[PDB]
DNA sequence: ATCAATATCCACCTGCAGATACTACCAAAAGTGTATTTGGAAACTGCTCCATCAAAAGGCATGTTCAGCTGATTCAGCTGAACATGCCTTTTGATGGAGCAGTTTCCAAATACACTTTTGGTAGTATCTGCAGGTGGATATTGAT
DNA sequence: ATCAATATCCACCTGCAGATACTACCAAAAGTGTATTTGGAAACTGCTCCATCAAAAGGCATGTTCAGCTGAATCAGCTGAACATGCCTTTTGATGGAGCAGTTTCCAAATACACTTTTGGTAGTATCTGCAGGTGGATATTGAT
């Protein structure tokens, strides 16, 4: 029987993923999250393939962005493991809010 | 006889329609006949500066027809395109293969 | 059925001169426009105020380019500067 | 077995996003609040969208609407026309 | 040879100064900043409309351009209370000639 | 009877100038009768709400002169002015008293 | 000879600071900085004494601005002294130098 | 003419004392030593990225002197914007 | 070290999704010839920036001392990473209709004109008055013992 | 938990700097009210392309196991805070000079404008082919032993 160690397949899908460009959450799941909170703010809506894809991709962009900010505040507290008082320092630090 | 402003300036870009687009962006009242040329001229730059480098990133990829990922290769590993790009996000980019050093593990006999 | 004009014929254009035997997504190809009309705001737009802080009703090629030293980055700002003197040059140069 | 829409970005995704994001390692803790996150951006952002979709008298939200929204927001997206 | 005319917001200031606080002053410092306020202000929506017109290949800014471009720019409750004020001084506008 | 643009729509705030600034920027070919209306109340209306909470910060120092200082802890104490004005720096307006916990002494006995 | 422990003159600041908003960089040493860097562009030029104030209030503003976000990230890594390394996260996560 | 005395180091004018007083304003307690040469660093790169700008806008004009309110647009161009100096 | 279990690389193939290539027709560029508008060229202001210097407080530089913070060490227990499924959601593909967007119409509302009126910004003056900063003097706060 | 040093607070008191204020008043705005066009709301359709929906298909929710991470407790060295001392620089307030922004008048270039002549660029079409995976087998990486 086979098993890798702790850390060594993340790696493997930092290379993985760092070298790709396709979307990482699935579409409809998103459409659907989309779809709710724009009802909030007008219903009946109808939205254009592109339009939520613009969405997706500047969403996802964003995000993978935050985990590398993240990630540098994390590994400056001596951790290798973001925490959520890590993706708040970020965030406080870009100034998207405190 | 009707010579191109952009043949004239010798350019790709066309100076024509960069005028027009000037005249009706509500820029100004007014637009002198040169602006809308050098501004041609910038753009054709920019855009050779940019193909230059993931033409370059295509062929280092073995690869003839540039995509998204060519041009964010070409930007984000160019430290002056970087500056002057550095909010915008590029639609099927993805990101720079970089880990952090101590993310790596131990290694050596050591 | 109305003509949605773009700049993917003059980047085409642009991208043969410096790779004859490149080619360009369609996927690229936006984000290349995307990237010109961008610049082409960033530009217009800085040269609009400084018309606007000179009490100037003209947009001349003298905003152009104080605007593009004030966007462009050094070398990037140097390149541009010379290429648009160079353009304009060769234009008035022109019967 | 209904489940919340917010939820629909599971701990795979998000570990995947933040696998392109460099991360080796992460807290537990993180998936919700990345749900938070990943929300008010969402809001922020589809909020303008919809505006500007308001003001064009349209029931169809266009990727246009979102660039528009995207850029006065700060984060300009290439490749989806403007 | 007589200086230009330099025109602010300042004489308005103080007329809405006077209507919340008619016991307080301003220094000429913060009026100063109260300027800046407006200008600024004024640039942000005018730029938004501005823009919103042409979006939607419109050659000119009306108060619905005005109102959306407030919506955009001003949050939550600014915003309501923006547009109230803004609509109200529209219709009164109207029915006043 | 000349009537103030101004009077009619019921506002401090200078119609006639609001329309003269709007045709000068150009902005657009044409500018809507009603725009510079709609615009001068919203500027009213917010210079009016900054004045308020200025004015209440000037009487919380016990001072009849809003100065910079005041302005500032007006905008700062006030989330949604906050974010209007969050990329604008106030001159002579200096920070919000704000000390982080952890940096305050803990010498007292207090916690068993 | 009485003497206030380390960190009782510093929260004593912090609020005498906090406190007030006059400048706290000497005006003249900033004048000197600003016809150095200047000259250093372009020879003969002249600044109006408002430029010369308009800068130095830009510039306190922006460090005090900068130190807040700094100390956070003192803390963050569960520090009370600010370090190069604090101000250097900061300015990353800022954008700064991303 | 008198040919201006010569400008250099007026760096070190940003004094420690006054680097400690700014970061009180910032609510920072401890201060490394390390510290006041990182901030005489951060401080000129921002110093240079304004005058720069605010030069520009000079040399536009065809002004010999720089005014506030080049200053004050140099500001608002780095996403600075500075109230109370005009504009 | 060995040895293997699994991941990774590379060379080759090939159908087709998605390029490049081709065509015609028309919006919008360019040519022509008036019809306005502007932004230096010269010629003067007065302002305000520069420099100078003298006097003196006021803050800076420096050296000493040690309180307490940082960073190193060691460690136990907790907490995410790894790992395999079949079931459940997503994805894929094709149908009907919502609604965007193309188009013409026409009138309320916008621009342009050239008068008339009012205003707000000014320079000149006077004229008041909020509060800066200074003094006692009463009242916390801190830190040692 | 007492007490001593010293920082803090607060409430009055002056003498300004800076605010408020009386015009004077007048150049530029604002606005009044004709005479334009003319932007765009409105109504109608047609043809995209969007929501739905049911078959095809491949990720993810699930519990167990333990590797190794985090965070806790301890300690030592040394850094940075505090403070005393000496005194250099900046601040403050003039002055005289002049450099140079800021104004005002001619207009000769420079754009705008209205019309006409042509054409470059788009959007349908019509073909062509880069490479996305699929296969085979060689090799590297990892991890247990
Ligand atoms: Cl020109
Ligand atoms: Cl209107
Ligand atoms: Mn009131
Ligand atoms: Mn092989
Ligand atoms: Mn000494
Ligand atoms: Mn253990
Ligand atoms: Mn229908
Ligand atoms: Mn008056
Ligand atoms: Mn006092
Ligand atoms: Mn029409
Ligand atoms: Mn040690
Ligand atoms: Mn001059
Ligand atoms: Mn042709
Ligand atoms: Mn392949």
């Amino acid at each position: 029987p086979h098993r890798y160690r702790p850390g060594t397949v993340a790696l493997r899908e930092i290379r993985r993923y760092q070298k790709s460009t396709e979307l990482l959450i699935r579409k409809l799941p998103f459409q659907r999250l989309v779809r709710e909170i724009a009802q909030d703010f007008k219903t009946d809506l109808r939205f254009q393939s592109s339009a939520v894809m613009a969405l997706q991709e500047a969403c996802e962009a964003y995000l993978v962005g935050l985990f590398e900010d993240t990630n540098l505040c994390a590994i400056h507290a001596k951790r290798v493991t973001i925490m959520p008082k890590d993706i708040q320092l970020a965030r406080r630090i870009r100034g998207e809010r405190a | 006889k009707a010579k191109s402003r952009s043949s004239r300036a010798g350019l790709q870009f066309p100076v024509g329609r960069v005028h027009r687009l000037l005249r009706k962006g509500h820029y100004a009242e007014r637009v002198g006949a040169g602006a809308p040329v050098y501004l041609a001229a910038v753009l054709e730059y920019l855009t050779a500066e940019i193909l230059e480098l993931a033409g370059n990133a295509a062929r280092d990829n073995k690869k003839t027809r540039i995509i998204p990922r060519h041009l964010q290769l070409a930007i984000r590993n160019d430290e002056e395109l970087n500056k002057l790009l550095g909010g915008v996000t590029i639609a099927q980019g993805g990101v720079l293969p970089n880990i952090q050093a101590v993310l790596l593990p131990k290694k050596t006999s050591a | 059925r109305s003509r949605k004009e773009s700049y993917s014929i003059y980047v085409y254009k642009v991208l043969k001169q410096v790779h004859p035997d490149t080619g360009i997504s369609s996927k690229a190809m936006g984000i290349m426009n995307s990237f010109v009309n961008d610049i082409f705001e960033r530009i217009a737009g800085e040269a609009s105020r400084l018309a606007h802080y000179n009490k100037r009703s003209t947009i001349t090629s003298r905003e152009i380019q104080t605007a593009v030293r004030l966007l462009l980055p050094g070398e990037l700002a140097k390149h541009a500067v010379s290429e648009g003197t160079k353009a304009v040059t060769k234009y008035t140069s022109a019967k | 077995v209904l489940r919340d829409n917010i939820q629909g970005i599971t701990k795979p995704a998000i570990r995947r996003l933040a696998r392109r994001g460099g991360v080796k390692r992460i807290s537990g803790l993180i998936y919700e609040e990345t749900r938070g996150v990943l929300k008010v951006f969402l809001e922020n952002v589809i909020r303008d969208a919809v505006t500007y979709t308001e003001h064009a008298k349209r029931k169809t939200v266009t990727a246009m609407d979102v660039v528009y929204a995207l850029k006065r927001q700060g984060r300009t997206l290439y490749g989806f026309g403007g």
